[PDB]
RNA sequence: UCUCUUACUUUUAACCAGUGAAAUUGACCUGCCCGUGAAGAGGCGGGCAUAACACAGCAAGACGAGAAGACCCUAUGGAGCUUUAAUUUAUUAAUGCAAACACCUGCAUUAAAAAUUUCGGUUGGGGCG
RNA sequence: GCCUGUUUACCAAAAACAUCACCUCUAGCAUCACCAGUAUUAGAGGCACCGCCU
RNA sequence: ACUGAACUCCUCACACCCAAUUGGACCAAUCUAUCACCCUAUAGAAGAACUAAUGUUAGUAUAAGUAACAUGAAAACAUUCU
RNA sequence: GCUAAACCUAGCCCCAAACCCCACCUUACUACCAGACAACCUUAGCCAAACCAUUUACAUAAAGUAUAGGCGAUAGAAAUUGAUGGCGCAAUAGAUAUAGUACCGCAAGGGAAAGAUGAAAAACCAAGCAUAAUAUAGCAAGGACUAACCCCUAUACCUUCUGCAUAAUGAAUUAACUAGAAAUAACUUUGCAAGGAGAGCCAAAGCUAAGACCCCCGAAACCAGACGAGCUACCUAAGAACAGCUAAAAGAGCACACCCGUCUAUGUAGCAAAAUAGUGGGAAGAUUUAUAGGUAGAGGCGACAAACCUACCGAGCCUGGUGAUAGCUGGUUGUCCAAGAUAGAAUCUUAGUUCAACUUUAAAUUUGCCCACAGAACCCUCUAAAUCCCCUU
C-alpha cells in the first residue's frame, strides 16, 4: 500500500523572504478503507471540488449518500487540523483544492446462484483525499465569449504557412 | 527399427535384412530378384536366367539397409574362402 | 568438463505429485481441454524439457593429444617469459613474506604455480610458504595441467622436474600404439 | 536416496541380527543353503552342451525349473515334490493360435503308511510319483530320511523326517516297549541317518517355528536383584575377610 | 444421450479470506 | 517439422515401412548370404609386402621365430579372436619383391607365399590356434596376468 | 514489475580459494604417472556414471542396472516407468526415422 | 461428515450416547432389570491420614540449603536396609534378611502391581 | 379462448438510499444506400449523412451469448447390442479312454455359456448400384 | 389397454411393463436359496380377466 | 499533349520484400572458468527468449454501479395496533 | 496517488557416505468373562505391429553377435573378459507441503494458498483507475502540418485454406509459467597415421576426439486393485401412519394427512444442478414411511424404461498401468540475410506414409540451356498448333 497522502503533511518550506507574497496554506487529509464503492464516492469528490469548506460542508450536510456524511467527517477534520497545526487563521477561509476517491483494499466473497454456480463478490472499500488551500476558492473559469472565440478563430486562420514550398 | 535397445541402449540390426542382403565392404548391397523360385514353368529362359542373378540396389535402397543394420555387419570379414572377396572393393571407379 | 557431473534434476508430468483423475470433463465446461492438474501447463505441474537425472559430461581426448596440449602449454609459458627453471624448490625459510617478496623482486606474476618432481620429498621449507598463500600453488610433477599452467601466471619447474617432464610428454611420440592398458607390463615401460 | 544394501539381502540382514542371531548354526546353514529341487515336471537335460542341430554348433543347455505352485493342503501330505503348473497353453498346440490358461493339478489318492521308527500308521493323501519314490527308497522311514527339504516340499514330511531323527539320536526306548531286540534293530537298520539331539531338534522347522522355539528355550523370569547384590556382598565380605 | 456437465465448485478459501 | 500429418506430430511411421506396400527388405526373398557367418573362420592377411616392411623396419626381427606372437608385438598385425579371427594368413603380394630369409609360423598360407620365403631360404610352417589358444598368443601378458 | 527495484546483493567470489586454486590438478595423472590410474577414477559422483556418458535413457538404464536393487520404491518405479517413456519416444516418435 | 472431532458419548444415536462413557471407572456390574449393583470393594476408599500435628507446610523455606539430587537405585536401597543385617549375620534362607521369593500371597504385590498409585 | 380488447389491484417496473453478480469482451474514434468480395459489409469502392453526451423502451442486424453441432461424412478412433462374422473352450455340464481301485487327476469329444477382435476402398456428400 | 397397479429420479405415465385367468416346458427330491417345501409342488417362460369361436 | 509503379534514369548506398522446408551471420538474459569492476570481454554450458493453444495461477477491468437482495405501523422504544 | 510493486530464506532437488503415565481391532483410541476364524493361488491391459487375433523390452567387452520371431513389428543371450559435494531451485520455482493441514467426497480418494521493516518495535515501475468525460469521419495509424482533429493513404493479428477484413478459429487485459530430447551415416575442426584408440573396435587413409542432429496440450477408451446399496432397484428383521362421508369384511367410491407428478403458467446462473402456484392420480393397499442389515460392476437389482446402483450409468466411482494412443484439432517463444511452389507410382490407400519429381546445402567434373540442315509410319483419301533430335550462336 502506498500513504504518500499522510506523508505531504510533513514537507516543511524555507522560511518566506520579506518582499515574497504570501504562501496559501495546503492540508491534506484522507480516510482510508471506507465501506463505499469509489465510484459512488467520486461523485461526492466531484461534487465538492472547487468549492470552499462552508459551501462543501452545506453541500454534504442535505445529500443522502451514505459517502457525504464520511466526506464531512474527513472535511470538518481537515479543518480542524488546519487551524490547530498549519496556522490557518480563519476556518472559513479553506476551499478544497483536490478531492477524488481511490481504491481501497478489498475482500473476495461468493455469491450463490441458482444452478450450483457462483459469482464472486466483491466487498468494496474506497480511499478519500482532500488538499484543503488557504484562500478565498478560486473564481470559476468563465465561459468563453464570442469575441475571444472569433480572436482563436482568427489568430488560427493567421498561422496558416505555405506549406510544402520554400 | 529399435533406435535405443531398453537392455543396452545400443541400435538394434533388423535381422530381415540380414537374412536377405549381402553387404560388400564398398557399400554395395547384394540380393536376389523377387520370384526366382516361382512358377519357374511358365517363365522363358531369358526370364529364368535374368531371375537366378545377384543384383545390386539403389543408392536409397543401401542407405536404408545400412540404417536397418548395425556397424557390426559393415566391418570388414577377411573369410577363409569367401565367393564374394573380389567384390568387397571397388575398382577403376571415378566419383 | 569431463569431471563434470550436473545434479540438476526436475519432476516431469509423471513424477510430481498427483495429477491422475481428468480435472473436468472433455465437453460441455466451457474450458480448455485437460486431463491432469499436473502437465507443464499447469502451475505446479511437471517440467516438459528439464534437466533430467544426474548427467555426466565425461569423454576423453587421446592421450596423445593431452600430452601435446601440455607440450603447447610449456612452450608458451617459455616463449611469454612464464617459465623459471629452479635447481631445487628448497627455501631459506618457511616464512610466506620471503616468497611473496622474492617473486615481486623477481618481478613474477600474481600468481606462481611451483612444480616438483614427487609430493613426498617437496621441501618442508617451501611446503610451509605455500601451505599459507593462495597465489602460490605447490603441486607434484604428476599434477601438472593446463588448466592450472593456464590459471597461475608463472611457472617454476626445477630440474628433475623438467627432466620428467620431457621424458613423460617425449614417449607419447615414437610410442607404439597400445596392445593394452599401458599399466600392465611392457617390454621397457616402467 | 539409495538404500545402504540391496532389498533382496534385507532378509539375510534381519537372519544376522537379533534371536535369529542367536538361532543356531546348523540351523541357519540350513535355511541358507539352497540346493535345487530334483526335477519332477520338467525332462533334465542330459548335459551340459547340445550340438544345435541348426547350424552344427555346441552351445551351452541350462535347465530352467518349471515354476510350481505347492497348495497349503500339500503341506500336510507327501506329494513327491509334486504339485500345481499353473500356466499357459496354445490352443492345438499351435503358436498362431489362442493363448489359454491352464493348471495342471497332480492325481492326490490317501494312503496309509507304516513308520517303522514311529511305530505310527499315518493315512496321507499321496501321489503316485511319492508312492514310487518310497518304493525306490524301500520304505516310508528310508523315503523320509533321503529326502532332503527341497525335494520332500512338505512340512508333515519334514516333521516326521524331525521325529524319526529325534528318536534315533535319543535311542528312545518308547520305540517298541517290552521289544529292546526289535528297537535295537530298528535303530540299527536306520543308523547311518542318525544326527545329534541338538541338530534333529532344529531339522525341519520354519523360521518362524525356530524363532519361537529360541524364545521358549531363552526366556528367563528376571532374577531379583536381591539374589545379585546378596551373592555381591558376601563375596565382597569375604575378600575382606580372606585379606 | 442427455448431456449434463456438472458445476464445479471453487475452493473455498479463495472466498473465505479476510483482511 | 512441416505441416500436420504424421510428420509434425512425430509420428511417421518405423523405417522400411512403405505406407503399407509390401516393404522392399521384405519382398526379396531370403537367401543364405550371411548364413554362418559368426561361425566362419576368418584369417587376417599379412601381404609379403607387409613382412618385408616390417623386417626392414626392425619391428619383426627375422633371426628368431617369428609367429602371432611376434607379429603382433611388432604391431604388423592386429588380431581379434572375438571377431571369429582364427590366425594370419600369408598372401603372394609382394612376393617379387621378398629377399628377407626368415622362420614364419602362421595358419594359412599360399603356395606363392611358401614359395617366396622357402626361395629366400627361410622356412614357413601353418599352426592351428584354436580361440583360447589363438587369444592368448596373441596377448600373453593378459593371460599371464589372469594367473591361469 | 518482473524487475527488482534494488540492486542485488554484490557477490563476491574467491578466484583463489582451494577448489579452484587446485582445480585440474591430477587430471594428467595417467599419461604422467606410468598410467597407474585413469583419469576418469578422479571422477567423484553417482556410481552408475563415472566415466560414463549417455543420453536419458541411456542413463537411466544404467541407473536401474546398477543402483536399481537399492533404490527406494517409489524412486524404482518412477524410473522403470521413465524408462518406458524414453523407450517409447526414442524408438517411435521424432522427424527422422 | 466430522471426522476431525474425537468421538465421545455426546455423539450418536441413544444406543451409542449411552453406551460409552468418559473414563471413570466401573463400580459394580448390572443385574436383571438394568439394576445396578454397586461393589463397595470396587470404590476407591481414600485412605487420608491425620494432618494434626504434621509439621511440613506445602512450601519450603527459601533458607534451606541445597544438596546434590541423588535418585534412589537398587544398590542404595539394598545397602541401606538389607546389607547391615547382612553383613551381622555373616560376621555371625534370605526370608530372614527380606528377601521375598514370591509377590503371592501378599496384598501390594510388587509385580504384576495390584495396589492403586 | 376469440370478434376485440379494456379497467383496476399486487408483484415487477422507473427514481431515491444501502449492498452488489453472470455469461460476454481482439482493438474500436462502433452510421445509411448501392456495388464488390471467402459468394449475405459499420470498417472495402462510389454516393449520402454527420456537434457532444446521457435516461427509458424495441428486438431488424452485430451470420448475437451459450455449449470444440446431437444431424451428415471421415478416423485402418471407441463403445453397447445381435449373430449361421473370425478365433478359442481357459470355465462349467455331460460323456469316452486312461489313472486308481463312486470321488479326484490327465487326455479327447460334444453342448451351454461366454471371451478377444473386426466389420475394405473408389464414390459429384454418404447409401444403393 | 380387461380392470387396481409399475415405469424412463431430471423432456415420453402411455396403447409399454405387470396383472388375476389360461397355456407351454423342466424337475421324483431334503439340512444355507428353491425349502425346513415334495407334481393340487417348485422353477423357467408365453399371453393377458371372464364369454364365444378356431 | 499531359497524368501515371516500388519499371527505368538520376545523387548517394546496396546482403536488407515468396508459404512448408533448407543454409548462414549475429544475439538478449542466466550460471561456470578466467577478465572486468556504474555492466563488461573471451570461451564452456543450458529449465536459454511468448501479441495467441475455449492454455495454468494470480491481479484488475467490461457487462455495471447494472440484474438481484432487504426492514408491517406509531410511540414513552414501557407499549399498543394491523 | 490508490490499487499495488518489488525483496531472501523458509525450505526443497540430485548425489556421496552410512543400513534403519493412561486409552486404543467392540462404534479404535472403550479398565474388568467359555475362544476356535484365521495367510500363500500365473497379473491384466494400454501400447507397437500403422487394424488385430501369435507376438511387443521392464562396470566394460564379447554384442545388438549366436538365437527367437504372424522369421515381422520386434525380442535377445552365454561361454569368455575383468570391476567427497552441486556451471541444482529460491515462494506460480524447489517436495503437494507453512500441510497431507484447510477444503472437497459416504468412502476409497483428491488436495490448496501463503511470508517478506529494522541492530534494536523495551525505537519511481504492470494492468485498472483518479488527477483530467466528450466534438463531424470511420483497424484509429502514417504522410504531414504552424496547428490535436480537420486534408490524402491505409480491408487488426494468429491459425486454417485454392482463396479470410471476412459474418471461419483463438484471444478482456497485465504479471508469471508454458512447448525440438537422439542414434546411423555424413559435414567441419583437431591429434596420430598404414595405422588409430587408455584391452574389446575399426582400418585397401584410416582412426580417435569434439562440434551439429528430431516438441507441448487434448480424447472417447482398455485392464488391475480398492471404495461405494446413509440416494436409488430389490430384499431381510422388527416397527409406525392412514381424518371425515358413502358403503360394507371390497387391490370399493368421494375426500384430509400422506405418496405421486397429468396439464398449464412462472422460473431457466431459478427459491431449486428439476422448484413454485394452480390443476390433477392414488389415498385400507401390489399403499406410504422411520430404523438396522444384505445383494458391487465380466457385477448387483430391475411389475424391461437398456430403469436404477451417491447430482453427469449402453454400464459406477477412486487409484494405478498412464506422460495410454490419437494419420485428428490447437499451440509451437530473439534479430538479420539468402535459396525455395515441380510430373507420378504403391498403399485397408487417397485427412497419412515410402519411393520418385521438385527443393536445400557441400563437393567433383564438364558440358548444360537456346538450337541449322538432315532425320522420326502405314493403317487413313485429307488433315492442327506443335513436339523429339540438333551443330552453330
Ligand atoms: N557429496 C556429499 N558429500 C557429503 C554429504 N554430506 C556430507 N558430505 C561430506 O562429508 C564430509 C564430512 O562431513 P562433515 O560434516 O564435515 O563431517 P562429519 O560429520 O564427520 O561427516 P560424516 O561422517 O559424513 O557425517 C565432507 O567432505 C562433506 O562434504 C552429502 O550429502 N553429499
Ligand atoms: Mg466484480
Ligand atoms: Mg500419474
Ligand atoms: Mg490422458
Ligand atoms: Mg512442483
Ligand atoms: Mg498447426
Ligand atoms: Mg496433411
Ligand atoms: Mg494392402
Ligand atoms: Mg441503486
Ligand atoms: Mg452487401
Ligand atoms: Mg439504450
Ligand atoms: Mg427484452
Ligand atoms: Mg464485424
Ligand atoms: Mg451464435
Ligand atoms: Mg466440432
Ligand atoms: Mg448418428
Ligand atoms: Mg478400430
Ligand atoms: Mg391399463
Ligand atoms: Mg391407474
Ligand atoms: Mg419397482
Ligand atoms: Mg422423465
Ligand atoms: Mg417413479
Ligand atoms: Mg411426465
Ligand atoms: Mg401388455
Ligand atoms: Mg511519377
Ligand atoms: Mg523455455
Ligand atoms: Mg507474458
Ligand atoms: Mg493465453
Ligand atoms: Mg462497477
Ligand atoms: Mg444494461
Ligand atoms: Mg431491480
Ligand atoms: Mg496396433
Ligand atoms: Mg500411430
Ligand atoms: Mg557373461
Ligand atoms: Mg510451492
Ligand atoms: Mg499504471
Ligand atoms: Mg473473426
Ligand atoms: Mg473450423
Ligand atoms: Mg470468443
Ligand atoms: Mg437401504
Ligand atoms: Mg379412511
Ligand atoms: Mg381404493
Ligand atoms: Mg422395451
Ligand atoms: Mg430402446
Ligand atoms: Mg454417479
Ligand atoms: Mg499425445
Ligand atoms: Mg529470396
Amino acid at each position: 500500500i502506498s500513504r504518500k497522502w499522510e506523508k505531504k503533511n510533513k514537507i516543511v518550506y524555507p522560511p518566506q523572504l520579506p518582499g515574497e507574497p504570501r504562501r496559501p496554506a495546503e492540508i491534506y487529509h484522507c480516510r482510508r478503507q471506507i465501506k463505499y464503492s469509489k465510484d459512488k464516492m467520486w461523485y461526492l469528490a466531484k461534487l465538492i471540488r472547487g468549492m470552499s469548506i462552508d459551501q462543501a460542508l452545506a453541500q454534504l450536510e442535505f445529500n443522502d449518500k451514505k459517502g457525504a456524511k464520511i466526506i464531512k467527517e474527513v472535511l470538518l477534520e481537515a479543518q480542524d487540523m488546519a487551524v490547530r497545526d498549519h496556522n490557518v487563521e480563519f476556518r472559513s477561509n479553506l476551499y478544497i483544492a483536490e478531492s477524488t476517491s481511490g481504491r481501497g483494499q478489498c475482500l473476495k466473497r461468493i455469491r450463490y446462484h441458482g444452478r450450483g454456480r457462483f459469482g464472486i463478490m466483491e466487498k468494496v472499500y474506497c480511499h478519500y483525499f482532500v488538499k484543503l488551500v488557504e484562500g478565498p476558492p478560486p473564481p470559476p473559469e468563465p465561459p468563453k465569449t464570442a469575441v475571444a472565440h472569433a480572436k482563436e478563430y482568427i489568430q488560427q486562420l493567421r498561422s496558416r504557412t505555405i506549406v510544402h514550398t520554400l | 527399427l529399435t533406435y535405443f535397445s531398453a537392455r543396452k541402449g545400443k541400435r538394434k540390426t533388423v535381422k530381415a535384412v540380414i537374412d536377405r542382403f549381402l553387404r560388400l565392404h564398398c557399400g554395395l548391397w547384394v540380393r536376389r530378384k523377387a520370384g526366382y523360385k516361382k512358377k519357374l514353368w511358365k517363365k522363358t529362359p531369358a526370364r529364368k536366367k535374368r531371375l537366378r542373378e545377384f543384383v545390386f540396389c539403389n543408392k536409397t535402397q543401401s542407405k536404408l539397409l545400412d540404417k536397418m543394420t548395425t556397424s557390426f555387419w559393415k566391418r570388414r570379414n577377411w573369410y577363409v574362402d569367401d565367393p564374394y572377396q573380389k567384390y568387397h572393393d571397388r575398382t577403376n571407379l571415378k566419383v | 568438463n569431463f569431471k563434470r557431473i550436473s545434479y540438476a534434476k526436475t519432476k516431469t508430468r509423471a513424477e510430481v505429485r498427483g495429477g491422475g483423475r481428468k480435472p473436468w470433463p472433455q465437453k460441455g465446461t466451457g474450458r480448455a481441454r485437460h486431463g491432469s492438474i499436473r502437465s507443464p501447463l499447469w502451475r505446479g505441474g511437471g517440467v516438459a524439457h528439464g534437466p533430467r537425472g544426474p548427467t555426466s559430461y565425461y569423454y576423453m581426448l587421446p592421450m596423445k593429444v593431452r600430452a601435446l596440449g601440455l607440450k603447447v602449454a610449456l612452450t608458451v609459458k617459455l616463449a611469454q617469459d612464464d617459465l623459471h627453471i629452479m635447481d631445487s624448490l628448497e627455501l631459506p625459510t618457511g616464512d610466506p613474506q620471503y616468497l611473496t617478496e622474492l617473486a615481486h623482486y623477481r618481478r613474477w606474476g600474481d600468481s606462481v604455480l611451483l612444480v616438483d618432481l614427487t609430493h613426498e620429498e617437496m621441501p618442508q621449507s617451501i611446503v610451509e610458504a605455500t601451505s599459507r598463500l593462495k597465489t602460490f600453488n605447490l603441486i607434484p610433477a604428476v599434477g601438472l595441467n593446463v588448466h592450472s599452467m593456464l590459471k597461475h601466471q608463472t611457472l617454476v619447474l626445477t630440474l628433475p622436474t623438467v627432466a620428467f617432464l620431457e621424458d613423460k610428454l617425449l614417449w607419447q611420440d615414437s610410442r607404439y600404439r597400445p596392445l593394452y592398458p599401458f599399466s600392465l607390463p611392457y617390454s621397457d615401460f616402467p | 536416496p539409495l538404500h545402504k544394501y540391496p532389498v533382496w539381502l534385507w532378509k539375510r540382514l534381519q537372519l544376522r541380527e537379533g534371536i535369529c542371531s542367536r538361532l543356531p548354526g546348523h540351523y541357519l546353514r540350513s535355511l541358507e543353503e539352497e540346493r535345487t529341487p530334483t526335477p519332477v515336471h520338467y525332462r533334465p537335460h542330459g548335459a551340459k552342451f547340445k550340438i544345435n542341430p541348426k547350424n552344427g554348433q555346441r552351445e551351452r543347455v541350462e535347465d530352467v525349473p518349471i515354476p510350481i505352485y505347492f497348495p497349503p493342503e500339500s503341506q500336510r501330505g507327501l506329494w513327491g515334490g509334486e504339485g500345481w503348473i499353473l500356466g499357459q497353453i496354445y490352443a492345438n498346440n499351435d503358436k498362431l493360435s489362442k493363448r489359454l490358461k491352464k493348471v495342471w493339478k497332480p492325481q492326490l489318492f490317501e494312503r496309509e503308511f507304516y513308520s517303522e521308527i514311529l511305530d505310527k500308521k499315518f493315512t496321507v493323501t499321496v501321489t503316485m510319483r511319492t508312492l514310487d519314490l518310497i518304493d525306490e527308497a524301500y520304505g516310508l522311514d528310508f523315503y523320509i530320511l533321503k529326502t532332503p527339504k527341497e525335494d520332500l516340499c512338505s512340512k508333515f514330511g519334514m516333521d516326521l523326517k524331525r521325529g524319526m531323527l529325534l528318536r534315533l539320536a535319543r535311542q528312545d526306548p518308547q520305540l517298541h516297549p517290552e521289544d529292546p531286540e526289535r528297537r535295537a534293530a530298528i535303530y540299527d537298520k536306520y543308523k547311518e541317518f542318525a544326527i545329534p539331539e541338538e541338530e534333529a531338534e532344529w531339522v525341519g522347522l520354519t523360521l518362524e517355528e525356530a524363532i519361537e522355539k529360541q524364545r521358549l528355550l531363552e526366556e528367563k523370569d528376571p532374577v531379583p536383584l536381591f539374589k545379585i547384590y546378596v551373592a555381591e556382598l558376601i563375596q565382597q565380605l569375604q575378600q575382606q575377610a580372606l585379606s | 444421450k442427455k448431456r449434463f456437465t456438472p458445476p464445479i465448485y471453487q475452493p473455498k478459501f479463495k472466498t473465505e479470506k479476510e483482511f | 517439422r512441416g505441416h500436420k500429418g504424421e510428420r509434425q506430430r512425430g509420428t511417421r511411421p518405423r523405417l522400411g515401412f512403405e505406407g503399407g506396400q509390401t516393404p522392399f527388405y521384405i519382398r526379396i526373398p531370403k537367401y543364405g548370404f550371411n548364413e554362418g557367418h559368426s561361425f566362419r573362420r576368418q584369417y587376417k592377411p599379412l601381404s609379403l609386402n607387409r613382412l618385408q616392411y616390417l623386417i626392414d623396419l626392425g619391428r619383426v626381427d627375422p633371426s628368431q621365430p617369428i609367429d602371432l606372437t611376434q607379429l603382433v608385438n611388432g604391431r604388423g598385425v592386429t588380431i581379434q579372436p572375438l571377431k571369429r579371427d582364427y590366425g594370419v594368413q600369408l598372401v603372394e603380394e609382394g612376393a617379387d619383391t621378398f629377399t628377407a630369409k626368415v622362420n614364419i609360423e602362421v595358419q594359412l598360407a599360399s603356395e606363392l607365399a611358401i614359395a617366396a620365403i622357402e626361395k629366400n631360404g627361410g622356412v614357413v610352417t601353418t599352426a592351428f590356434y584354436d580361440p583360447r589358444s589363438l587369444d592368448i598368443v596373441c596377448k600373453p601378458v593378459p593371460f599371464f596376468l589372469r594367473g591361469q | 514489475i518482473g524487475i527488482r527495484l534494488t540492486l542485488p546483493p554484490p557477490k563476491v567470489v574467491d578466484r583463489w580459494n582451494e577448489k579452484r586454486a587446485m582445480f585440474g590438478v591430477y587430471d594428467n595423472i595417467g599419461i604422467l604417472g606410468n598410467f597407474e590410474k585413469h583419469p576418469k577414477e578422479l571422477i567423484r559422483g553417482p556410481i552408475w556414471l563415472r566415466g560414463w556418458k549417455g543420453n536419458e535413457l541411456q542413463r537411466c538404464i544404467r541407473k536401474r542396472k546398477m543402483v536399481g536393487s537399492r533404490m527406494f520404491a517409489d524412486d524404482l518405479h518412477n524410473l522403470n516407468k521413465r524408462i518406458r517413456y524414453l523407450y517409447k519416444h526414442f524408438n517411435r516418435h521424432g522427424k527422422f526415422r | 461428515a466430522d471426522r476431525m472431532s474425537k468421538w465421545t458419548s455426546k455423539r450418536g444415536p441413544r444406543s451409542f450416547r449411552g453406551r460409552k462413557g468418559r473414563g471413570a471407572k466401573g463400580i459394580g456390574f448390572l443385574t436383571s432389570g438394568w439394576r445396578f449393583v454397586q461393589i463397595k470393594e470396587m470404590v476407591p476408599e481414600f485412605v487420608v491420614p491425620d494432618l494434626t500435628g504434621f509439621k511440613l507446610k506445602p512450601y519450603v523455606s527459601y533458607l534451606a540449603p541445597e544438596s546434590e539430587e541423588t535418585p534412589l537405585t537398587a544398590a542404595q536401597l539394598f545397602s541401606e536396609a538389607v546389607a547391615p543385617a547382612i553383613e551381622k549375620d555373616f560376621k555371625d534362607n534370605l526370608e530372614k534378611y527380606g528377601f521375598e521369593p514370591t509377590q503371592e500371597g501378599k496384598l501390594f504385590q510388587l509385580y504384576p502391581r495390584n495396589f492403586l498409585r
